């Protein structure tokens, strides 16, 4: 019954930080698994952008880090991605996954169109 | 941080043939954090197979995994009119990390 | 109008101390790390309560997993957990399941357990509990110093007691004649320092006290 | 009845003390540098906040002025008021009204702005406010010191610093081996000084205590 | 059992204190001594408070006495009534009525006078007139010290300030490394001074710290 | 994950703390030793009190005897059944209730006779009863340090008085610059003497501080 | 509409000290603008004094301010002239004024004559 | 600090002619801290030229203020009943100073 | 109306103290003076013992000092003789009285025999 | 300290002589502290005449005291059958004392 | 009318502790005299273990001390026995008996066998 | 600390005749110390004798002591069925020691 659904905008001016939103039903972002942010370029290559976990601490790729950040809504059981000054590169499609054992997104959300 | 190179980036074949792709890691892995996954253009990516030979749960048994050091396979017997997908296997050694996708024609 | 340029440049110093006492805060106000230094000095008591008998008993390995049911308990506390890092790390979070019930079974066992020899009273763990925290700031407190310290030349504090020496000292409003920065700047963030570990200290000796009158 | 002289003759220090330490009080219930101080302090931690990226940050004079809604902010906090004095006397009356917005509008900018850093709403400025004038008293005490050591041949105090540590230090109680009056006079002032920043400095600790119960 | 005899000789010193800080109550318990000193340093206040004009003032002796509304004020306190004791010793009973009706105008004079000052509070009396048993008892310990202190060869303790000194700082919980009983002896009866000096010079800066926040 | 190693030594030196202080209190929560170290203080005031009468009161023998009312009180407190243990030892049982009924006399005549020496009742006793426990503490704690100390080479801790002032210098929040240990270890039980001897010693001060309100 | 109102004594012995009392209508002494003491001597001519403030701060003629100081009622709206030891010479006449902008009192008092 | 000479210290004219007065600082001065004040013998002291070129509110538009540097006027056009008032004129630099009063008869 | 009533024992053995009583009426002994016990030997001889005062210091005979002491009931209007060790030689009378001006007794008590 | 000489320790007279008593200090004295008391046998001791010459509110004019530095005297002028009293002289120099008492027969 | 009421286990394996309990009715063990352990062997000899007593302390066998200890029941009543790693040697009976004057047992309880 | 020698370790006898008993301290003793005890085998001991000379309250006057220093004995004059009992003495010089016991046949 675990579900991720991922949601955001879709389109902004370079610079300007990108704020994306996946909420998850059927299950808890603290009892266990990772939670990432694994987004899909044009090319449609894929690019893991990091972490928070079932805990809370969190990683991200070795490159985005000096740029990004993420947390999550314990509460409403939702995770937030934080991207600061987003460029061109960054266009492509986001997706937010069940980073199930020995890591292996065992549940993926529809997906999000972000152009910049 | 190890590179992933999932050859043949784009491959082709017909109905019956065992189809097969490798993903050649640059560096060692760990036969465990090695996964395959499945997309069908224009859906949503989908695991089909884990730490190297298991598979997902709606996986026919048609499949099989085989890998050691810095080699792995996605081998199979028999393709459909399904398994034309884009195949990819990601690794996690240092961090995470992708592959060009053994694309399936 | 001369001595505002001479006086502001005062409230430089005095600004200082009041991030490293903000900074204070933002150290204590975990309720791990506090909770994790309790459970783990109450065993250290056992690490040479039930682990200290004559070189008979520390000899035959057969006895000591003997009592398979001490052997969870003078293991760790948090140190276990701490292990649960480089396993989330690794993915393996189907093991980490396993060893969470392993945490919740030893506070179930040693939290009740203890308890038994708290027939006293039920403020035996209020002490401790507070005892850390108190403690961890003079320990943050002295590693401040011993950070702009120990590098200094002619400096009388050099190790990390005699650093933490400084700490308790200061900190226990006692303060002697040997422990002192050399260095202005050790000095300034004492001044940081004490405005701390009184406060603190004094809250636990405010309980030590009553407690001590029963 | 020959005590009475001799008995009387120290009555007069005693009596000294009883001024030193009146005096300190009208020296910190000024509702304005008590005031000042802390407007100032809490933007010297922006000025090092915000003014310190690296070196590319601090060449682009473009990008500073660029963000016109922080300059404003990291300019002083009462040396605009300062400015506001040498005006006045210049009957630019005129003028003094625009800058007295300025001040408004800063007041209410800092002031809820700054009250934004959640999880302790009108818990913490009574905090700064009250380690004003703490703060303000010890420094008189130092310079009253300062004044009657500095010229003295063989007194170890000499810098502010070092009559500004023995104030705090016997202000908190502590006290050390470094840091005493050589002249008498020195220790006599000194008896007020402690007299008073204790009293303070201990109001002080007083809420940092209570505060630190979190 | 041997110990009895070496723990009972230690049961001698611990009760020496007993009385040392006794006698201490029976010193600041009189009505008198401790009023006395107040109505004489608010007037050591007015020694220097309007006895103090340029040497212009202090050369015409008809105004001084052309004040003849001060003259009164500017006085003793008590040092009348001191004469008293010489006079009722020589039976001039019959002066004596006369030299009550003086101390009793001048405590309704000064008392309320004062209290013309004291429209800021009705405690500005509650203060000095506490403060003074707290010096008192200082002072009698400062004494105590200096009898067993003075004599002693290599005794860093010699002027009645140094030993004045000793009491207040080990009164104030300060102490220093400079004041310290030499002959075990004055290290003995410091720990009754301590022990009454600091508790009651607590209670002081105890209303100085409450008064200071108003 | 390295620091866990170095952070967790720490534990063990402030687990140590934890014992010296809680081993204190089974040290001054004996009804015993504290209720007789009181009645053994009261008398050695009269040991100088009746017995210090000029030589002509030292030299008739007759006249001490002469006074067999006082004679059974200038004996000892508990000496008497210091005795007891010495007998009970011996099998004498017999004997034992005979000199039950003599501590039994004793506590009545003492206790009765002593608070008759009026102004203040049931105030005057509730105050040494205290002085007890307090003192036995320090001196527990002076112990502490003495046998940690007394070996040393150049360790300025000599005599049980040294180690004893350093006590009440270290409980008394005092602290100078000529009583400190030497060897780490003493100043390792030193922060639980001082985490004990002020907490308790200050409970002193308190009633002696409020009492001294009068 | 404003309006300053002058009052006070006009006479006293040497070295006794003149007290004036000026009251202010019709607006505040905390306002803007300074508030002066300017007196004319029997020879017609003006001394200026000195001033207290809408703030509070003060300064005086560097002559007599060896010998005067000045004050306010911030409650009642009124500010203190004090001198000390008023010899001959202090024999005038005394305003209290408005200083409007760059100095210039925009506001007279009507009068006051002291002798001495 | 700096002393001022308002001359003629007394004057006469009548009716008609263009009255002129002059203020004469020892020393500089500044066009801005530069005010004439009139006054009528027995009433109290009037502001009548403020800042060296504009006039107060209850002022008749036939005054006309010059000056600069060491030098400043107070010139009209015609006389009356009612100008026959001690004009003062007070500057401002180190301190505060005024004049003789360039009295009208 | 002044009038002292002197009143006490009259027999002791040797050793034992001696305590004396004299009260006083139509005064007070806290106003003026000072009050006196001054016995009468059976030689009819004068000795004057001691005093205790309107305040309350007192003074004694400097030969008996060595052996006594005197006090007051300040409530009731009293004050106390207590000679310690009477032996044969304080055989005689006894009189408290009201020590005037320049020490001049102007009130005496009728008197008391004490045997010894 | 000092001691007293009342001389004589008893002597007499007739009715009509002028009585005379002397009171010899053996060391001075002051003209104020000197006063004599005149005791009737079997009644209480009661003043007679203060500071050398004044006399109590119950005694005849008819007394009159002379003395300095070392002696002092009660001399009368006629005696009675109430004068037949034992008189006496005490002093307060450094303590006090009385004297033997110029007894009357 | 005293009476002690000697009870206990009876059987243990090597090592483990013995745990004696003896009641006492019709006196106190807080008055006076002292109270014994003193079990009697299989060939029938008698060994005195040790004594707590009216007061609280106690003292033991020198030979068994480094392996025994005792106390008591001060609110029931009663004292008992604790015997570490008992071996075979130690099979025998035990008695609790109250130490009357110069010691010597005048109130001996039934008994109870201890086998190892 | 001290050992004990209840001789004869048994011994027999029979009515009429008076029984005799002896304990031999290894060392000397103390008149008071010693006493001696009755056991009827299968119930409790039973304090039979005390403080060398007196006997217990529930014992027959048939009984007498008699020791000193290094010996001590248990004397009677007769016996009964009764008296067949194991008769124990214990001293207490450094500590507690008991003896052999006497045995009765
Ligand atoms: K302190
Ligand atoms: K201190
Ligand atoms: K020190
Ligand atoms: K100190």
């Amino acid at each position: 019954d675990v579900q991720l659904q991922e949601s955001g905008p879709g389109l902004v001016k370079p610079s300007q930080s990108l704020s994306l939103t996946c909420t998850v039903t059927g299950y808890s972002i603290t009892n266990n698994y990772a939670w990432n942010w694994i987004r899909q370029f044009p090319g449609n290559k894929l690019e893991w952008m990091g972490y928070i976990n079932y805990s809370g601490t969190t990683s991200y790729n070795p490159s985005l880090k000096s740029r990004i950040s993420i947390t999550r809504d314990t509460s409403k059981n939702q995770f937030f991605l934080q991207l600061n000054s987003v460029t061109t590169e960054d266009t492509a499609t986001y997706f937010c996954v069940r980073g199930y054992d020995y890591f292996a997104m065992d549940y993926w959300g529809q997906g999000t169109s972000v152009t910049v | 941080q190890i590179v992933l190179t999932q050859s043949p980036a784009i491959m082709s074949a017909s109905l019956g043939d065992r189809v097969t792709m490798t993903c050649t890691a640059s560096s060692s892995v760990s036969s465990s954090y090695l996964h395959w996954y499945q997309q069908k253009p224009g859906s949503s990516p989908k695991l089909w197979i884990y730490s190297t030979s298991n598979l997902a749960s709606g996986v026919p048994a048609r499949f099989s995994g085989s890998g050691s050091g810095t080699s792995y396979s996605l081998t199979i017997s028999s393709m459909e009119a399904e398994d034309a997908a884009t195949y990819y296997c990601h690794q996690f050694h240092r961090s995470l990390t992708f592959g060009s996708g053994t694309k399936l024609e | 109008h001369p001595l505002v340029e001479l006086g502001v440049s005062y409230a430089a110093l005095l600004s200082v101390i009041v991030v490293v006492v903000e900074y204070t805060m933002q150290l204590s106000g975990e309720y791990l790390v506090r909770l994790y230094l309790v459970d783990l000095i109450l065993v250290i008591i056992l690490w040479a309560d039930y682990a200290y008998r004559a070189y008979k008993s520390g000899d035959p390995a057969g006895y000591v997993k003997k009592t398979l049911y001490e052997i969870p308990a003078l293991v760790p506390a948090g140190l276990l957990a701490l292990i649960e890092g480089h396993l989330a790390g690794l993915g393996l979070f189907r093991l980490v399941r396993l060893l969470r019930f392993l945490r919740i079974l030893l506070i179930i066992s040693r939290g009740s357990k203890f308890l038994s020899a708290i027939a006293d009273a039920a403020d035996k763990i209020r002490f401790y509990h507070l005892f850390g925290a108190v403690m961890l700031t003079v320990l943050y407190g002295a590693f401040a110093i011993y950070i702009v310290e120990y590098p200094d030349p002619n400096s009388s504090i050099k190790s990390v007691f005699d650093a933490l020496w400084w700490a308790v000292v200061t900190a226990t409003t006692v303060g002697y004649g040997d422990v002192v920065p050399a260095t202005p700047i050790g000095k300034v963030i004492g001044i940081a320092v004490m405005l701390t570990g009184i406060s603190a200290l004094t809250l636990l000796i405010g309980t030590v006290s009553n407690m001590f009158q029963k």
